């Protein structure tokens, strides 16, 4: 079926960073962090419509072996069903690594790429990133990379079932776990 | 863990300190003749100064332990190592057990 | 990703197409190859250049693309789900799905999957498909394929597809049984009648 | 203040028979019985329900099986609230645990923020197409009494088949018989490899070795010259298949002497097919 | 806690190889006497 | 020869399986 | 004194009898035993082997004669008197509910192998079956010299009371086959057992010519076979095709002996080989 | 007191991985 994204995003800035990495290691899943380091990369196809299709496309640098990843993610829903959370419709689908000439070949181009370097912790269906964004100058290099702010982003994301309500109140309470030194909130993608 | 512990036990002294200059204080005041009134000076600085820096300490303590307080009981643990390390011991224990017992059948047959 | 070859076993010019796939499927009970279930294969063509989206009940997980000389993509199969997403920018050119279902045998090693390909109702030709599983290099265990279709195949004995013409040490994969699939597919539309 | 229901102490016994710091004694002790409470728990509910073939009784905290049917198992979790084999239970313990830990793996994170979460190979599924085979083995939760049966299955036929070697090394004394067990054992294998040689002459009468493949329910057997036998798990099996095997060698010894002694080797028959039928094997013969 | 408790572990686990790699050497010797003995 | 063949063997097992309990023991 | 005193202490039994059963229903058992009624102090009625995968174990205090403990009906079989196990049945004298439950199904249990029993000597009377008690089994032989192995083993799963079978070298659909069909209908075990004839004795054959040099086989595809008296066999043979040298088999053919039904009657035949076609046929004399 | 989380890097952050707004 379709599955929605609940999303709470918010901001850290890098001196406090620690404290957090260690709140999140008593309150998340007996884990250790994972340090992901990931290839972040936007297609776009501009067909008729005024609004043209967006594509993500991830490729797991630091992780040999891990299958590329195509992330489409629908435009919100205006519905009030969810108050708290970013509710969007996902479909993400794991690729071979020939994806990139592939969605060449079907009229795609590229926007903009980014690296993406960070932790990622778990608590139950509840997944937390920290991690900062990094831009990529001298576009087919990855190694020349200027990060972009000085906070990390924070973002505490929820993958399920179309609908499934009591999901959201989960999130507000996590999120309320950690109001202090972060505050995560249901931020509009316009302006 | 020892920092801020040893901080609280420093903080121990010091109420001890505040309360013994407190009573130094009105042991020279109560002297029929308290010549060293300059020493008076010096113990009545102390005594407010004992106060003030424990005031201090607490005050800091208190806001610190508001910056990492959340209400939640601390889901991690370390119980999966020591089970492992007990199970390593116990085979270490069985190995010992058995090589006893071939080292008496060997001295059984070495003994005739 | 063993070494398959794909070919269209003809009408026999006479009979219906479920007496001739009686025929091979006797044929392989005699050989002493045993039934270990059924087999599907879908194909549908999507346009704005034409994309192929098939898949295989082998790899049930997975959705294969196919761009016709260009490259091919594997995927989960939420990638169907994108197709239904995209769907004012790649319609989805009905009556063109396409599907061959038959048992698939297993004799010693050899996987032989014998297939009515039915473009909506009509059931119009045979797909054989046999696969040699140990192998991984294509072009070099050709002949062990060319011994055992001869075997049972006999006469209509299909020879080298030119995904194993790319004459190298090349690992065979298995986007290379679905090009094949998708050159059959082609030939039975066009074939037709 | 432990619970009551932990106090005392516990441990799982499992035998083979042929027949019908103050503070921290007490919570690792408590927690010791927990854990053995959760295996038995765990044991017990898969003889009930689980489907398995030769089923077992759990009575109140005994669990019996016979695996083989002169074999007879015995789970029992001793509570003592106040003949066993070892191997067993620690690899219960290990077992559990491994099965804790499956959930809590780092396996399931995803490294591609965008990924969802899952395993990793079921990922891999996808692109690096997997058959059926592989799907299936990824995925199949096989309980822990399948586990812990095979295991005492294969040391109760390990065991057997080197009381068998050792009573022909006893009782025979003709050809002569050896065995070299390996170092490294599975749970589920365990290999030897069998000389015979007569008493004088090792350099010349080389010809006869076998290796055994200790199985959970067979004894695969391959020999020096390219034959592959695969026996059952009795011991009437491997007794007959080696007095075959000395009686065979009595016979290359005396083709191997006569190359030495410049005799001319007539004929050679490794199974002759004139005369007496004989009960275990065929017979040979040189000229 | 668990960085010394996995080099205890390993420890243990050295030890334990050590001595099977010792004890199987002399197996085969004693294998060797024993099966070639003339009774 | 035999006999006193198999007493060495005994002799130098036996030793080295006090020396394994003295190292075990140590742990 | 005695009347407040022991009505307590058995109203305490029966609620101490019912905790029991749904620890029994929550960890282990569940939907295997149903509480049918549970009037607190007065009765407690449980039911095993139920219809949808029947029978009843009652407990009542009767309200009459404080003298007696407490009282135990199986209202469904009132079973059949087998003296041991009956008298099991009829005490909870111990306050196990597993022990009881386990008691009741077990005589239940002795009772349909006995029927079981009966009926192979309803066939075949000189029958050399076995009924064990320490599992509650029925080894069955197939052939009459063997071992103990090459025996049909039939347990009685007694959670559940279905039958299951054990042959040692059987595939698992053929298995999964006669369980189903058995456990349909008892008198569907004496087709089986005779097909159960022939199977075996290709495993007796195909285990007979390991050592040699050859290659077995149950199906021979040649040509011809309605003209040459190999056409005119009976459909229980094994070709046996010399390596060494091709065209040559020897023919098993597998007969029954009419007196006898556990022994067999072997025939071996000799043919040669050119869409290959059969050239001739030879019998080898008795003995 | 003393701050942790500077909200304009927040919205900053969030444009720039919500669409290419920093990034090109």
């Amino acid at each position: 079926i379709n599955m929605m994204e609940y999303l709470l995003q918010g901001s850290v800035l890098d001196h406090s960073l620690e404290s957090l990495i260690h709140r999140l290691r008593g309150l998340c899943d007996n884990m250790e962090p994972e340090t992901f380091l990931d290839h972040e990369m936007v297609f776009l196809l501009k067909g008729q419509q005024a609004s043209p299709f967006v594509l993500r496309a991830r490729r797991s640098m630091d992780r040999a072996g891990a299958p590329w990843h195509l992330r489409y993610l629908g435009q919100p829903e205006m519905g009030d069903k969810n108050r708290h959370a970013l509710v969007r419709n996902c479909v993400d689908i794991a690729t071979s690594e020939n994806l990139t000439d592939f969605l060449m070949e079907m009229g795609f181009r590229m926007d903009h790429e980014f690296v993406a370097k960070g932790h990622l912790f778990r608590k139950g269906i509840m997944k937390i990133m920290v991690y900062k964004i990094f831009r990529i100058l001298v576009p087919g290099n990855t190694d020349s990379t200027e990060a972009l702010s000085l906070s990390y982003l924070v973002e505490l994301s929820v993958v399920a079932p179309a609908g499934q309500d009591m999901v959201s109140d989960d999130m507000k309470n996590f999120a309320e776990q950690l109001k202090p030194l972060v505050h995560l909130e249901k931020i509009d993608p316009k302006r | 863990l020892a920092n801020e512990r040893l901080r609280a036990l420093e903080d121990i002294e010091r109420e001890i300190g505040a309360i013994l200059q407190n009573a130094g204080t009105v042991i020279l005041e109560l002297s029929k003749e308290k010549t060293n009134e300059r020493l008076l000076d010096r113990q009545a600085a102390a005594f407010t100064a004992s106060v003030q820096h424990v005031e201090a300490e607490l005050s800091a303590q208190i806001r610190y332990l508001t910056q990492v307080a959340t209400g939640q009981p601390h889901e991690g643990s370390s119980y999966s190592s020591r089970k492992d390390c007990q199970m390593a011991l116990k085979r270490v224990d069985y190995a010992r057990l058995k090589l006893s017992d071939v080292a008496r059948t060997c001295e059984q047959m070495l003994e005739n | 990703m063993g070494v398959t070859c794909v070919s269209q076993m003809p009408v026999a010019e006479g009979k219906s197409v479920q007496q001739t796939v009686e025929l091979l499927t006797r044929k392989l009970e005699m050989l002493g190859a045993e039934k270990q279930g059924t087999f599907c294969v879908d194909c549908e063509t999507y346009h704005t250049k034409l994309m192929y989206v098939m898949h295989n009940s082998e790899y049930p997980l997975s959705c294969f693309a196919l761009f016709e000389n260009g490259p091919c993509l594997i995927a989960d199969t939420n990638f169907d789900v994108l197709m239904v997403k995209l769907k004012g920018f790649f319609q989805s050119a009905k009556a063109s799905k396409i599907e061959t279902r038959g048992t698939r045998y297993q004799y010693c090693d050899f996987l032989v999957k014998v297939g009515t390909v039915t473009m909506g109702p009509s059931a119009r030709g045979i797909s054989v498909e046999v696969e040699y599983g140990p192998c991984v290099v294509a072009s070099d265990c050709w002949s062990l394929l060319l011994e055992f279709l001869q075997s049972f195949l006999g006469s209509h004995t299909p020879g080298a597809p030119a995904v194993f013409g790319n004459r190298h040490d090349a690992v065979y994969g298995p986007a290379d049984t679905m090009v094949q699939y998708m050159e059959l597919f082609n030939k039975i539309r066009k074939q037709q009648q | 203040q432990i619970p009551s229901d932990l106090e005392g102490s516990a441990y799982i016994k499992v035998s083979i028979q042929k027949q019908a710091p103050h503070w921290q004694t007490k919570l690792e002790a408590a927690q010791n019985v927990l854990l053995c409470k959760e295996i038995f728990a765990q044991l017990s509910r898969e003889a009930v329900q689980i489907k398995s073939q030769v089923p077992h009784i759990v009575v109140k905290n005994q669990i019996i099986s016979q695996p083989f049917p002169s074999l007879q198992l015995s789970i029992s979790l001793c509570h003592s609230s106040n003949d066993h084999l070892y191997v067993l239970e620690h690899n219960l313990h290990l077992l559990i645990r491994e099965f804790h830990k499956q959930t809590l793996s780092s396996i399931m994170m995803p490294h591609p923020a965008s990924a969802p979460f899952g395993h990793k190979r079921m990922r891999l599924s996808g692109p690096q197409a997997f058959d059926k085979n592989e799907i299936n083995s990824l995925q199949s939760s096989e309980g822990l009494l399948e586990k812990i049966i095979k295991q005492a299955k294969h040391i109760f036929l390990r065991s057997r088949a080197a009381a068998t070697i050792d009573s022909l090394a006893s009782r025979i004394e003709d050809p002569q018989i050896q065995a070299h067990w390996s170092n490294i054992n599975d749970v589920y294998e365990s290999s030897v490899k069998v000389l015979i040689t007569s008493q004088g002459y090792e350099q010349i009468c080389k010809s006869i070795q076998l290796q055994l493949n200790i199985g959970v329910e067979q004894i695969r057997v391959v020999h020096r010259d390219g034959r592959v036998i695969t026996l059952s798990y009795q011991e009437q099996e491997l007794q007959d298949f080696l007095l075959s095997q000395m009686s065979q060698h009595q016979v290359h010894a005396v083709q191997q002497l006569a190359k030495v002694m410049g005799w001319q080797v007539l004929s050679f028959s490794n199974h002759v097919g004139l005369g007496p039928i004989e009960s275990i094997g065929n017979a040979s013969a040189i000229t | 806690r668990n960085q010394q408790l996995r080099t205890l572990q390993e420890e243990c686990d050295r030890k334990l190889i050590t001595l099977r790699d010792e004890i199987s050497i002399d197996l085969y010797e004693l294998e060797e006497e024993y099966y070639s003995s003339s009774s | 020869n035999e006999l006193q063949r198999k007493d060495a063997l005994v002799q130098k097992h036996l030793t080295k399986l006090r020396h394994w309990q003295q190292v075990l023991e140590d742990i | 004194m005695y009347n407040c005193l022991h009505s307590f202490c058995l109203s305490l039994q029966l609620e101490v009898l019912h905790s029991q059963t749904l620890m029994l229903i929550r960890e282990r058992w569940g939907d295997l035993v149903q509480v049918e009624r549970y009037h607190a102090g007065k009765c407690l009625s449980l039911s095993v082997w139920n219809q949808q995968v029947v029978h009843k174990v009652t407990i009542k205090i009767d309200e009459n004669d404080v003298s007696k403990p407490l009282q135990i009906f199986h209202d469904p079989p009132l079973p059949a008197s087998d003296s041991k196990l009956v008298e099991r049945a009829m005490k909870i004298d111990h306050l196990s509910i597993e022990k009881l439950l386990i008691d009741s199904v077990h005589a239940r249990a002795h009772q349909k192998l006995q029927e079981l029993k009966a009926i192979l000597r309803g066939f075949n009377a000189n029958e050399n079956s076995s009924i064990e008690t320490a599992l509650p089994a029925l080894v069955v032989p197939i052939l009459e010299p063997c071992g103990n192995s090459e025996c049909l083993h039939i347990f009685v799963d007694l959670h559940s009371g279905m039958f299951q079978l054990m042959l040692y070298g059987l595939d698992q659909a053929t298995l999964d086959d006669m369980e189903k069909s058995v456990n349909d209908d008892m008198k569907r075990i004496i087709p089986w057992i005779q097909q159960l004839k022939f199977w075996l004795g290709q495993q007796r054959c195909k285990q007979s010519i390991k050592h040699l040099p050859t290659i077995s086989s149950e199906t021979l595809q040649l040509s011809n076979y309605s003209t040459h008296p190999i056409g005119n066999l009976s459909k229980n043979k094994l070709f046996i095709k010399l390596t060494r040298l091709p065209q040559y088999y020897i023919v098993v053919e597998m007969l029954e002996v009419p007196n006898k039904p556990t022994q067999l009657s072997y025939k071996y035949y000799f043919m040669s080989v050119n869409p290959a076609m059969a050239l001739l046929l030879q019998q080898f004399k008795e003995n | 007191n003393k701050q942790t989380f500077n909200p304009t890097d927040t919205n900053a952050l969030v444009a720039a991985v919500a669409f290419g707004k920093g990034l090109s």
